[PDB]
């Protein structure tokens, strides 16, 4: 049993995944992801489904130092789901620098159609970052990290991790 | 995390 209240107060990145891949019983699969700067229309990252045996649950981002000065990014995700209905699909995503919380984002997906491709846009409003923090984040790649916790009907069914470089 | 893919 892991519910939203169990992650909404976390003050550091988790030392392990909080669920196994097998707990994804709704067979949710991200097949496209794109991030864009809402103030320029620049595409900052895009991946599309066409070893790395944990590719499914860890992603590493290479951004530029300008990324940290953005106001707002729009993320578009496409995902398939299996044949079971999915109700109240929700992601809580928490970003830390050296286990100082930067921001937590709480996104509710729209209605998910079973056995189909689905699409959702997430808008990220950046927190205020001090000059000192920005300088540190640039100088220390991959010490910025995030946990993405996915819930269906208030139960954790996926957990993905990421880290970030701003070293350009 | 939505940028993950097998
Ligand atoms: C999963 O792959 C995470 C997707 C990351 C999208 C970019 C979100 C940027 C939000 C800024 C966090 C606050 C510190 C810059």
């Amino acid at each position: 049993p892991i519910g939203p209240e169990d992650v909404l107060g976390l003050q550091r990145i988790t030392g392990d995944y909080l669920c196994s891949p097998e707990e994804n019983i709704y067979k949710i699969d991200f097949v496209r992801f794109k991030i864009r700067d809402m103030d320029s229309g620049t595409v900052l990252f895009e991946i599309k489904k066409p070893k790395d045996p944990n590719a499914g649950r860890f992603v590493r981002y290479q951004f530029t130092p300008a990324f940290l000065r953005l106001r707002q990014v729009g993320a578009t995700v496409e995902f398939t789901v299996g044949d079971k209905p999915v109700n109240n699909f929700r992601m809580i995503e928490r970003h830390y620098f050296r286990n100082q919380l930067l921001k937590s984002f709480d996104f509710h997906f729209g209605f998910c159609i079973p056995s189909s491709k689905n699409t959702c846009e997430h808008i990220y409003d950046f927190p205020p970052l001090s000059e000192e923090l920005i300088s540190e984040m640039i100088r220390h790649p991959y010490e910025t990290q995030s946990d993405s916790f996915y819930f269906v009907d208030d139960r954790l069914v996926m957990h993905n991790k990421a880290d970030y470089s701003y070293s350009g | 995390g939505c940028g993950c893919s097998s």
